[PDB]
C-alpha cells in the first residue's frame, strides 16, 4: 500500500464507518504528470507525481475512479491497481486479478460462470419443485 | 343485561384459547 | 428571435381581440356596471350559451386577464 | 368515560394494556428476536 | 310493450320542457325544428327521448342507420390504412413512407375505399385478409 | 451474491465485461466463435445487479444472464 | 442454407420467432451458430430510449426453416 | 441473522430488507428451506387450524360485545326504532363534546353503531337474550380452542397425515359435499324448523324444551309414511308479526316464494325448506366419487375421457395437474369463492333474509358494498394464483396440447381482443358520458343519448315484472312457464308476482336509462381488470420482452434498463395493476348501488333517472351532495355522531395519498436520501453513540409498488366506507 | 419546392390537415342540420 495521497481537501463524501468495521478499497496509481480527476466522492483533486494511494468505501467507486483514468486523460494510465484492505490488517488484491485487464484474453482463465446450454434448454420450476434449487442453477 | 362474573367466566375460559394458540403457533414455527 | 415572433403574436392576437371582438368601447364608459368581454363565441352545438350577458348589450365570454385596466391604464 | 354495562373497570384495565402493554411487549419481544445471534 | 315510456307528442315534460327549447345555432327556429324533430322519439317520465336498440325496424333510425353509417366510413378508414400500408412495404424503404406520406398514392388508396365490403370478401376469399397462425411472429407459448 | 450466467449464443464482442462496472466478468479462450472467446463471470461475488453487461450484449435474446438473489454488503453497493 | 436464403426462425427465444429473414452469411469453422440471418425487423435492444435495437442474430442450421 | 428462519438467504443481508422480506416471505411455504411436499401440505394444514381458530374468535368476540356492551335486549322490542350498539366506545382522549355526542341509540357510555347486522341476523335465527349470545360466545370460545388443538395435534409427527391423505381428491370432494355442505345445510335446516321459525312464531324452544317440544303437532311419522303435506299445511298468514303469535300457521317447510309483508324479508319456513332441498342435493353429490368401496366415479376416468376434435387431447392428464399444484387449487378455490361472494352480495340486497334489515339501510349499504369488496379481492387473487401457478407449479410437457397447453398456445389472440373489447366499452361509454355531459351543460338535456337497457328490462319482465309492458313469460299469465300447464306446480308464483310487483323492497329495481351507461361501465372494469390479470397470468411465462419469467419467478422488480427498459414486467406487477383496476370497478359499482338506492329509498328515484345520465349530476347530485352531512361531522360550533366518519374520511384520503408517494416516486430518490441521512446520523455528536444493526435501505422495488399498492387500497377503503356509512346515517337513521 | 413538398407531406401536417378537414365538415353538418339525435 505505498503512496503518498492525493492533494484532496476533504469532503463529506467518502469513509463512513463501514471502513473501520469492515472492508474499504484502495486504488494505487502511478502517473508522470501532476494533474486534476474528478473523485467519486465528489470534488476534484490533485494526483500526485509519481505513486498515488486513494482509500474509498466501495468497490464501484475504485472502478469508477479506475474508468475515468483510463478513459479521461490522454496519458492514459492504465497501470492502477484496485485493493481491499481489511481494518484486522491485510490487503486482497482486487481488480487486475491477472495481468491484464478483464476485455483482453489472457488465455489462462478459467470459464466459470458459462452455462452449456442456451436460455431456451433452461430447465423449468415444475420439475425442480421442493428441492432448494431455482431453474438456473440446476 | 348480563352479569359482572360471566364477563370474567368469559375471560378465564378463553385463557384456554390463548394458552392453545400459543402452543399451536409454537408448534407450526418447528 | 423565432420565440419573440411567437410572443408578438399572441400579444397582437390580445390587442386585435381586445380592438374587434370586444366590449372596451362599451366598459370605458361604464367601468363599474359592466364586464370586460374579449372573446366571442361562435354558435355551433350550443355554446353559444357561453355568450354570457356581460354588459351594455355586449354577449361574450367574461375574460379574467386584466388587458382591459391594462389598457385603461396605459390610456 | 363511564361505564354502564358490567364490569366497567375492565375496559378500564384493558385499554392500557392492550394500547401499551401489548404493543411495548410485543415490539419489545420482536425487537430483541429479529436482532437475535 | 313499452308501457314506461310514452311518445313525446302525448307527454306533460316534455310539453313542459319544449316550450323552452334553446338555439344552437345562428337559426333562431332551431330549437322549434328540433322540438318538431324529437316528437316522434319515445320518453320517459323526465321528458328526454330515449333510443331502442332492440334492432326492431320501428326503430330502426334509432341506432340501426348510425351503425351501418359508421361501419361504412370506418371500414373505409381501416381498409384504406390496410391498403396503403401493404403497399408501401415493397418500396425498399418501407419505415419512411410512414413518416413523410406519399400523397399520390395515399389520394389513390382514400379514394379506393368506395368498394371496400367488395375489397373485404375479395381478399377474405382469396386469402389476403388474413394470414396463416405460423407465418406471423409470436411470443414464446 | 447474484450469479451472472453465460450461455452459448456469446460471440465474443467483449460489450460485456467493459459495461460492467465492477469488472466482474472477463473474457477467457473459447472455440465456439468466430472471435474465439467467451465471458465468463469468476469475481460473481462482486456483482450489484446493475445489469449493464445485460444491455450491452447484442445477441438474441441473451448470452448473459444476472439472477438476483441473496443479498451481502458487496451485492447492495452500500459505503455504510 | 446459402447467402440471400429467406429463413424462418424456430428458436422459440428470439424476438423474430416465427419472422422471416435473409441469410447473410454460413461459416464453416465448426462453431455452435454460424448462419448469420438479418432481418428486417430490430429487436428489443440497447438502453432505454434507444431509437433502435438490433437486426441481426447468429442462428443455428437446425433452427432455421428455408422458405425459398 | 436469526429471524427469517425459513430463508438463509435471507438471514445473511445486514439491512433492513430482512426485516421486510422475512415479514413477506414467511407464509409462502414453498419457499422455505428444507421444505418437502409433504411438510408442506402439514404446515399448511395446521395453518388453516389456525385460521378457523380465527374466525371462531372473531365471531365470539362479535357476539360477546353484542352481549356485554350491546342493547339487544333493548333493539328486540322495537328493530325499527333503535339503533344496535356493536360495542362500547373507551378511549381517554374524547372530550365532553364528543361523549355527549357518542352517547346514542339509548345508552350511557358512548357506544358504536352497528352496521354490521349481527343484530338482525341473530334476531331471525332465533336469539331473544343476552343470555343466549352469552352462552353462543362461550361455545364458539371452546370450539376454536377445539380447532387450536387440532391444529396442534395435526402437527404431532404420530397424527401428521401422509401425502397420500392430502392428495385424496375424492375423499375430500365426498366428505366435502355430503359431509360438509350437505350435513351442514341439513343442520341448519334443522335448526330453522326446531327453533327460529319456532321462536319467530313465539315460543320458546330453548335447550330445555328442546326434546319436549316437537315442531310440528304432528310427529315425524309423516315424515316417514311420506304424507308430507301435513308440514305444509296452513303457512304463515300475511298478517303474521314477528317475535309472537298472531296468525302464525305452524307449518315448518312452506314454500310462499314471496317476503314477508312485516319484516320484509323472506319467511323463515321458506329458509328451511330451501336448506333442506339443498342439503338433500348436497348429500346425494357427495356420493358420486369412488373411495374405499367399489361404487362411484374417478376423477382421472371423467377427466381423461373428455377428448374432442376441437381440443384435441382435451383433458388428459388434468387430474395430476390439479391435484399436484396447489395454486391451481387455491386459484380454483378462490375463483368460486369470488364468484359466490358476488353471489352472496347481489341476492342479500335484492332478497334479504333477516328481519328488518331491508328497513334498516345502513347495514344493507355495508353489508353489499363489504361482499362486493371480497369478491373483488378474491377473484384477483385467483387470477394472481392462476398466474403462480403458470410461473411454478405448471408442466408443459404432462399438460401437452390440453385445454391449458392451448390457452397459452394462442395467449396473444384472447389477450387481443380482451384488448379489443375493453377498448370498445371504455371509448363509447366514456364518449356516452362525455357527450351527455357537454350537451347538458349547454343547456340542451335533450340532446343526450338516452338507451333504453331494453335486455336488462325484458329479463325483469321474464321474471314476472310487468312494469315494461312485455308479456313474455312470467308477466303473461297465459304463457307455458307462468301456468307451468303438465302439473301447475308454481306454489310459489303468487307470492313471488306480489313481491316483485310492489314497489318498497329492492327486489329487481327499476332499469332505466342511467342504468345502461354504468353497467357499461361496470363492464368495462371487468374487461379490463380480467385483461390485466390475464395478462399477468399467461404471460408468466413470458413474452417476447423477456423470454425467460419463469425463471426470475413471481414478483421480480424488474429486468433492467436494457431491451427499451422493462419496469413492470413481472406478473406480480400485472396484480398490481389489476388490483388498482379491481378498485376502481368496485367503486363504480357501490358508487352506482348507493346512489340507486339513496334514490329508491327516499322515494326521489327521479333524482338518479334524470341525473346519472351524465357526470357532473355523478358529482353534484351524489359526490357533493351527500358529503354535506358527512364533512359537518366536527365543525367548529360542535360535533355530532358522525364524527369518527368524518376523521375516517380524511384519514382515508391521507393513506391514500401516501400510496400516490410509494408509487411515483421510486427507490433511487430514496436511496440516496437515506445515504445523506445515514451520513447525518455517523457524523453527529452524542447520536454517534446509538448503531443500526441492521444498515437502513430504502425499500425494494416491487416491496414499496406493494406498500402504495396496500396504501391505495386501505385509504380507498376506508374513506368509502366512511362515507357510504355516514351518507346513509346522516339521512337514515 | 420538393422540401415544402416533403414537408406538406409529414405525418404532423398531414394528420392536422386531415382533422381539419373533418372538423370542418363536421362543424358545417351541425350549422346547417343542427341536432340529430337519430333518424
Ligand atoms: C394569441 C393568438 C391567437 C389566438 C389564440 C386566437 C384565437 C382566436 N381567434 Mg384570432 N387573431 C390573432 C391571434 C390569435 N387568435 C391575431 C394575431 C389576429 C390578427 C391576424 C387574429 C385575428 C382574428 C380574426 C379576424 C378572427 C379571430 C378569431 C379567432 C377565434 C377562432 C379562430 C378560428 O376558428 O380560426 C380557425 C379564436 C378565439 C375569429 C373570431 O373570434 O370570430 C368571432 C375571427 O373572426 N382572430
Ligand atoms: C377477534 C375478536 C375480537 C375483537 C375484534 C375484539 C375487539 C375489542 N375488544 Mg375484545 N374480546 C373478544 C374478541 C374480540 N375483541 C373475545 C373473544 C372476548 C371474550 C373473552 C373479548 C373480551 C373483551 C374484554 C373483556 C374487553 C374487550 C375489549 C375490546 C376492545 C379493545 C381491545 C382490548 O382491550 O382488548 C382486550 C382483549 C381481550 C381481553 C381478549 C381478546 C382476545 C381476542 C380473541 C384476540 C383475537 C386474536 C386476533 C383474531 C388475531 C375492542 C372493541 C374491551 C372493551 O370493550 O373496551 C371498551 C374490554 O374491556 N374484549
Ligand atoms: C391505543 C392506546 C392509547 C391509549 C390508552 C392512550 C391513552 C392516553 N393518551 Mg395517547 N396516543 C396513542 C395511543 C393511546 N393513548 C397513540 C397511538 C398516539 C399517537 C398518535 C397517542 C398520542 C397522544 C399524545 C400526544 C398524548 C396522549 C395522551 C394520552 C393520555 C391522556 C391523559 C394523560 O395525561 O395521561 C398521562 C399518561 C399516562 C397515564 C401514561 C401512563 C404512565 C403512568 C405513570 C402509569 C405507569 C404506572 C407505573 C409507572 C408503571 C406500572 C407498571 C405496571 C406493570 C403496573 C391517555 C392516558 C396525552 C398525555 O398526557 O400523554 C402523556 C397526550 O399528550 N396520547
Ligand atoms: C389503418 C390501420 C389500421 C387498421 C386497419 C387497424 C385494424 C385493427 N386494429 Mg388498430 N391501430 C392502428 C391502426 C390500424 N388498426 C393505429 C395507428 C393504432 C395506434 C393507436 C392502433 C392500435 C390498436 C389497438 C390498441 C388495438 C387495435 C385493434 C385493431 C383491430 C380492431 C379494430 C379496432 O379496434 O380499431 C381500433 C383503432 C384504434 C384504437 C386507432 C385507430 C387509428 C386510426 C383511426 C386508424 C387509421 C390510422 C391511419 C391514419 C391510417 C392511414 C391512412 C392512409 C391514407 C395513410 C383491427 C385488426 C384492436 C385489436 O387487438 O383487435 C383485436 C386493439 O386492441 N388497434
Ligand atoms: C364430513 C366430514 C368432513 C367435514 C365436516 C370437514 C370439514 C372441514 N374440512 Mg375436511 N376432510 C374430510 C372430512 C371432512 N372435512 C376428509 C375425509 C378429508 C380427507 C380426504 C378432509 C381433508 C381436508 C383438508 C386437507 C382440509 C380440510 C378442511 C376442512 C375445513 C374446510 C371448511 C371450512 O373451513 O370452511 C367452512 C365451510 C363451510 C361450512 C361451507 C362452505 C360455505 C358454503 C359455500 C355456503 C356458503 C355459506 C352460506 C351462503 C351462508 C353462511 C352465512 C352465515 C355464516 C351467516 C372444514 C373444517 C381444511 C381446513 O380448514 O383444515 C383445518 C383443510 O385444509 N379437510
Ligand atoms: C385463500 C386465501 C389465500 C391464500 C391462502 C393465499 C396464500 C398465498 N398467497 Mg395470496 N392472494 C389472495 C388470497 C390468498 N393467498 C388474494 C385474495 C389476493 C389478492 C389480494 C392474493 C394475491 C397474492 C399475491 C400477489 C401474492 C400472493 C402470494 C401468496 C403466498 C405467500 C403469502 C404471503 O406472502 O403473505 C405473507 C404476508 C404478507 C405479505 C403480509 C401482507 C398482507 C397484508 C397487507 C397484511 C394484512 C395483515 C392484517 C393483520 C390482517 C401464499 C401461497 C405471494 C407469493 O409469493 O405467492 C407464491 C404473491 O406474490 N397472494
Ligand atoms: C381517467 C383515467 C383513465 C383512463 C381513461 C384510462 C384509459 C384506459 N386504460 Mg387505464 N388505468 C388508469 C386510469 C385510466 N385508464 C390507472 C390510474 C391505472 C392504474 C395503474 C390504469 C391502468 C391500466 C392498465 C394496466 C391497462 C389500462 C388500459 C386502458 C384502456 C382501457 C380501455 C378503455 O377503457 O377504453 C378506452 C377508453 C378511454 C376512455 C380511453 C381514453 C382516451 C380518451 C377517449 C381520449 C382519446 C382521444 C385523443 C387521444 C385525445 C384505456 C386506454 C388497458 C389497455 O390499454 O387495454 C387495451 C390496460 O391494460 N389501464
Ligand atoms: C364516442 C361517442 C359519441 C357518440 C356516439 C356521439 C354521437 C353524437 N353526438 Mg356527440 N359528443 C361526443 C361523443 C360522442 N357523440 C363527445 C366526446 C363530445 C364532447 C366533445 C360530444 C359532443 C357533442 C355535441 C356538443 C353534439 C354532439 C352531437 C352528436 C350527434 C350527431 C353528431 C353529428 O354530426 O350528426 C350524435 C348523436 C350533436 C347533436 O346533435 O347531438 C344530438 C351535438 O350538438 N356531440
Ligand atoms: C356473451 C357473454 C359471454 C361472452 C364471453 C366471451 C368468451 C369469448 C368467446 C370466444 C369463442 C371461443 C372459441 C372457443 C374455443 C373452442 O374451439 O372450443 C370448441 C369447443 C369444442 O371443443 P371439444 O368438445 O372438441 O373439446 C374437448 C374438450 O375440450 C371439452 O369437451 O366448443 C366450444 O365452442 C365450447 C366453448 C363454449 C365456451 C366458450
Ligand atoms: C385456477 C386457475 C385459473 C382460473 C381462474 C380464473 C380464470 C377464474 C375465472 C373464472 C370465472 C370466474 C368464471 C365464471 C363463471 C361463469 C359462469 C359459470 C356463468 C354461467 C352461469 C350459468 C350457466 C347460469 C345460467 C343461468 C342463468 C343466467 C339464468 C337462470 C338459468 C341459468 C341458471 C341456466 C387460470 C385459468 C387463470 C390459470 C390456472 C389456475
Ligand atoms: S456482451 Fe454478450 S455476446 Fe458480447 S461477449 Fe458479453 S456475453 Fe458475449
Ligand atoms: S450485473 Fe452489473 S456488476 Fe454484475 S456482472 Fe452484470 S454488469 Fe457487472
Ligand atoms: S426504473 Fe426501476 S423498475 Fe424500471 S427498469 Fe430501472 S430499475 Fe427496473
Amino acid at each position: 500500500l505505498s503512496g503518498q495521497p492525493p492533494k484532496f481537501g476533504g469532503s463529506t463524501g467518502g469513509l463512513l464507518s463501514k471502513a473501520n468495521r469492515e472492508e474499504k478499497y484502495a486504488i494505487t496509481w502511478t502517473s508522470a504528470s501532476e494533474q486534476v480527476f474528478e473523485m467519486p466522492t465528489g470534488g476534484a483533486a490533485i494526483m500526485n507525481e509519481g505513486e498515488n494511494l486513494l482509500y474509498l468505501a466501495r468497490k464501484e467507486q475504485c472502478l469508477a475512479l479506475g474508468t475515468q483514468l483510463r478513459t479521461k486523460f490522454k496519458p492514459k494510465i492504465q497501470d492502477y491497481k484496485i485493493y481491499r484492505v481489511y481494518p484486522s490488517g491485510e490487503v486482497q488484491y482486487l481488480h487486475p486479478a491477472d495481468g491484464v485487464f478483464p476485455e483482453k484474453v489472457n488465455e489462462g482463465r478459467e470459464a466459470q460462470g458459462t452455462k452449456t446450454r442456451r436460455i431456451g434448454q433452461n430447465p423449468e420450476p415444475v420439475t425442480i419443485k421442493f428441492s432448494g434449487k431455482a431453474p438456473y442453477e440446476v | 343485561a348480563l352479569s359482572d362474573t360471566q364477563i370474567l367466566a368469559a375471560l378465564v375460559v378463553a385463557l384456554l384459547p390463548a394458552f392453545l394458540a400459543f402452543r399451536l403457533s409454537t408448534e407450526l414455527y418447528k | 428571435f423565432g420565440h419573440l415572433a411567437v410572443v408578438f403574436v399572441w400579444l397582437s392576437g390580445m390587442y386585435f381581440h381586445g380592438a374587434k371582438f370586444s366590449n372596451y368601447e362599451g366598459w370605458l364608459a361604464d367601468p363599474t356596471h359592466i364586464k370586460p368581454s374579449a372573446q366571442v363565441v361562435w354558435p355551433i352545438v350550443g355554446q353559444g350559451i357561453l355568450n354570457g350577458d356581460v354588459g351594455g348589450g355586449f354577449h361574450g365570454i367574461q375574460i379574467t386577464s386584466g388587458l382591459f385596466y391594462l389598457w385603461r391604464a396605459s390610456g | 368515560m363511564d361505564g354502564s354495562y358490567a364490569a366497567s373497570y375492565l375496559p378500564w384495565i384493558l385499554i392500557p394494556m392492550v394500547g401499551w402493554l401489548f404493543p411495548a411487549v410485543t415490539m419489545g419481544l420482536l425487537f430483541i428476536h429479529i436482532e437475535s445471534e | 310493450d313499452f308501457a314506461n315510456l310514452t311518445p313525446c307528442s302525448e307527454n306533460p315534460a316534455y310539453l313542459a320542457k319544449s316550450k323552452n327549447f334553446l338555439n344552437t345555432t345562428n337559426d333562431p327556429n332551431s330549437g322549434k325544428i328540433r322540438a318538431e324533430r324529437y316528437a316522434s322519439a319515445l320518453c320517459g317520465p323526465e321528458g328526454y327521448p330515449h333510443l331502442i336498440v332492440d334492432g326492431r325496424f320501428t326503430h330502426a333510425g334509432d341506432f340501426l342507420i348510425p351503425s351501418i353509417l359508421f361501419l361504412y366510413i370506418a371500414g373505409w378508414i381501416g381498409w384504406v390504412g390496410r391498403s396503403y400500408l401493404i403497399e408501401i412495404r415493397e418500396s425498399k424503404n418501407p419505415e419512411m413512407q410512414e413518416v413523410v406520406i406519399n400523397v399520390p398514392l395515399a389520394i389513390k388508396k382514400m379514394l379506393g375505399g368506395f368498394l371496400w365490403p367488395l375489397a373485404a370478401v375479395g381478399e377474405y376469399t382469396s386469402g389476403k385478409l388474413v394470414m396463416k397462425d405460423s407465418e406471423i411472429p409470436t411470443s414464446p407459448r | 451474491s447474484h450469479s451472472v450466467k453465460i450461455y452459448d449464443t456469446c460471440i465474443g464482442c467483449t460489450q460485456c465485461v467493459r459495461a460492467c462496472p465492477l469488472d466482474v466478468l472477463e473474457m477467457v479462450p473459447w472455440d465456439g466463435c468466430k472471435a474465439a472467446q467467451i465471458a465468463s463471470s469468476p469475481r460473481t461475488e462482486d456483482c450489484v445487479g446493475c445489469k449493464r453487461c445485460e444491455t450491452a450484449c447484442p445477441t438474441d435474446f441473451l448470452s448473459i444472464r444476472v439472477y438476483l438473489g441473496a443479498e451481502t454488503t458487496r451485492s447492495m453497493g452500500l459505503a455504510y | 442454407l446459402n447467402r440471400g436464403d429467406k429463413v424462418r426462425i424456430k428458436r422459440t427465444e428470439s424476438y423474430w420467432y416465427g419472422d422471416v429473414g435473409t441469410v447473410a452469411s454460413v461459416e464453416k469453422s465448426g462453431i455452435l451458430y454460424p448462419v448469420i440471418v438479418r432481418f428486417d425487423r430490430v429487436n428489443y435492444n440497447g438502453f432505454s430510449g434507444s431509437a433502435s435495437g438490433v437486426n441481426t442474430n447468429n442462428f443455428a442450421e437446425n433452427e432455421l426453416e428455408l422458405v425459398q | 441473522t436469526k429471524f427469517p428462519k425459513f430463508s438463509q438467504d435471507l438471514a445473511q443481508d445486514p439491512t433492513t430488507r430482512r426485516i421486510w422480506y422475512g415479514i413477506a416471505t414467511a407464509h409462502d411455504f414453498e419457499t422455505h428451506d428444507g421444505m418437502t411436499e409433504e411438510n408442506l401440505y402439514q404446515k399448511i394444514f395446521a395453518s388453516h387450524f389456525g385460521h378457523i381458530a380465527i374466525i371462531f374468535l372473531w365471531t365470539s368476540g362479535t357476539l360477546f360485545h353484542v352481549a356485554w356492551q350491546g342493547n339487544f335486549e333493548q333493539w328486540i322490542k322495537d328493530p325499527l326504532n333503535i339503533r344496535p350498539i356493536a360495542h362500547a366506545i373507551w378511549d381517554p382522549h374524547f372530550g365532553e363534546g364528543a361523549v355527549n355526542a357518542f352517547t346514542q341509540a339509548g345508552a350511557s357510555n358512548p357506544v358504536n353503531i352497528a352496521y354490521s347486522g349481527v343484530y338482525h341476523w341473530f334476531y331471525t335465527i332465533g336469539m331473544t337474550t343476552n343470555q343466549e349470545l352469552y352462552s353462543g360466545a362461550v361455545f364458539l370460545l371452546v370450539l376454536a380452542s377445539l380447532f387450536l388443538f387440532a391444529g396442534w395435534l395435526h402437527l404431532q409427527p404420530k397424527f401428521r397425515p401422509s401425502l397420500a391423505w392430502f392428495k385424496n381428491a375424492e375423499s375430500r370432494l365426498n366428505h366435502h359435499l355430503a359431509g360438509l355442505f350437505g350435513v351442514s345445510s341439513l343442520a341448519w335446516a334443522g335448526h330453522l324448523v326446531h327453533v327460529a321459525i319456532p321462536e319467530a312464531r313465539g315460543q320458546h324452544v330453548g335447550w330445555d324444551n328442546f326434546l319436549s317440544t316437537p315442531p310440528h303437532p304432528a310427529g315425524l311419522m309423516p315424515f316417514f309414511t311420506g304424507n308430507w303435506g301435513v308440514y305444509a299445511a296452513d303457512p304463515d298468514t300475511a298478517g303474521h308479526i314477528f317475535g309472537t303469535s298472531e296468525g302464525a300457521g305452524t307449518a315448518i317447510l312452506t314454500f310462499l316464494g314471496g317476503f314477508h309483508p312485516q319484516t320484509e324479508s323472506l319467511w323463515l319456513t321458506d329458509i328451511a325448506h330451501h336448506h333442506l332441498a339443498i342439503a338433500v342435493i348436497f348429500i346425494i353429490a357427495g356420493h358420486m366419487y369412488r373411495t374405499n368401496w367399489g361404487i362411484g366415479h374417478s376423477i382421472k376416468e371423467i377427466l381423461n375421457a373428455h377428448k374432442g376434435p376441437l381440443t384435441g387431447a382435451g383433458h388428459t392428464n388434468l387430474y395430476d395437474t390439479i391435484n399436484n399444484s396447489l395454486h391451481f387449487q387455491l386459484g380454483l378455490a378462490l375463483a368460486s369463492l369470488g364468484v359466490i361472494t358476488s353471489l352472496v352480495a347481489q341476492h342479500m340486497y335484492s332478497l334479504p333474509s333477516y328481519a328488518f334489515i331491508a328497513q334498516d339501510h345502513t347495514t344493507q349499504a355495508a353489508l353489499y358494498t363489504h361482499h362486493q369488496y371480497i369478491a373483488g379481492f378474491l377473484m384477483v387473487g385467483a387470477f394472481a394464483h392462476g398466474a403462480i401457478f403458470f410461473v411454478r407449479d405448471y408442466d408443459p410437457v404432462a399438460n401437452k396440447d390440453n385445454v391449458l397447453a392451448r390457452m397459452l398456445e394462442h395467449k396473444e389472440a384472447l389477450i387481443s381482443h380482451l384488448s379489443w373489447v375493453s377498448l370498445f366499452l371504455g371509448f363509447h361509454t366514456l364518449g356516452l358520458y362525455v357527450h351527455n355531459d357537454v350537451v347538458v351543460a349547454f343547456g340542451t338535456p335533450e340532446k343526450q343519448i338516452l338507451i333504453e337497457p331494453v335486455f336488462a328490462q325484458w329479463i325483469q319482465a321474464t321474471s314476472g315484472k310487468a312494469l315494461y309492458g312485455f308479456d313474455v313469460l312470467l308477466s303473461n299469465p297465459d304463457s307455458i312457464a307462468s301456468t307451468a300447464w303438465p302439473n301447475y306446480g308454481n306454489v310459489w308464483l303468487p307470492g313471488w308476482l306480489d313481491a316483485i310487483n310492489s314497489g318498497t323492497n329492492s327486489l329487481f329495481l327499476t332499469i332505466g336509462p342511467g342504468d345502461f351507461l354504468v353497467h357499461h361501465a361496470i363492464a368495462l372494469g371487468l374487461h379490463t381488470t380480467a385483461l390485466i390479470l390475464i395478462k399477468g397470468a399467461l404471460d408468466a411465462r413470458g413474452s417476447k420482452l423477456m423470454p425467460d419469467k419463469k425463471d426470475f419467478g413471481y414478483s421480480f422488480p424488474c429486468d433492467g434498463p436494457g431491451r427499451g427498459g422493462t419496469c413492470d414486467i413481472s406478473a406480480w406487477d400485472a396484480f398490481y395493476l389489476a388490483m388498482f383496476w379491481m378498485l376502481n370497478t368496485l367503486g363504480w359499482l357501490t358508487f352506482y348501488w348507493h346512489w340507486k338506492h339513496l334514490g329508491v329509498w327516499s322515494g326521489n328515484v327521479a333524482q338518479f333517472n334524470e341525473n346519472s345520465t351524465y357526470l357532473m349530476g355523478w358529482f353534484r347530485d351524489y359526490l357533493w351532495a351527500n358529503s354535506a352531512q358527512l364533512i359537518n361531522g366536527y365543525n367548529p360550533y360542535g360535533v355530532n355522531n358522525l364524527s369518527v366518519w368524518a376523521w375516517m374520511f380524511l384519514f382515508g384520503h391521507l393513506v391514500w395519498a401516501t400510496g400516490f408517494m410509494f408509487l411515483i416516486s421510486w427507490r433511487g430518490y430514496w436511496q440516496e436520501l437515506i445515504e445523506t441521512i445515514v451520513w447525518a446520523h455517523e457524523r453527529t455528536p452524542l447520536a454517534n453513540l446509538v448503531r443500526w444493526k441492521d444498515k437502513p435501505v430504502a425499500l425494494s422495488i416491487v416491496q414499496a409498488r406493494l406498500v402504495g399498492l396496500a396504501h391505495f387500497t386501505v385509504g380507498y377503503v376506508l374513506t368509502y366506507a366512511a362515507f357510504l356509512i355516514a351518507s346513509t346515517a346522516g339521512k337514515f337513521g | 419546392m420538393d422540401g415544402l413538398k416533403s414537408f406538406l407531406s409529414t405525418a404532423p401536417v398531414m394528420i392536422m390537415a386531415l382533422l381539419t378537414f373533418t372538423a370542418g365538415i363536421l362543424i358545417e353538418f351541425n350549422r346547417f342540420y343542427p341536432d340529430l339525435l337519430f333518424h
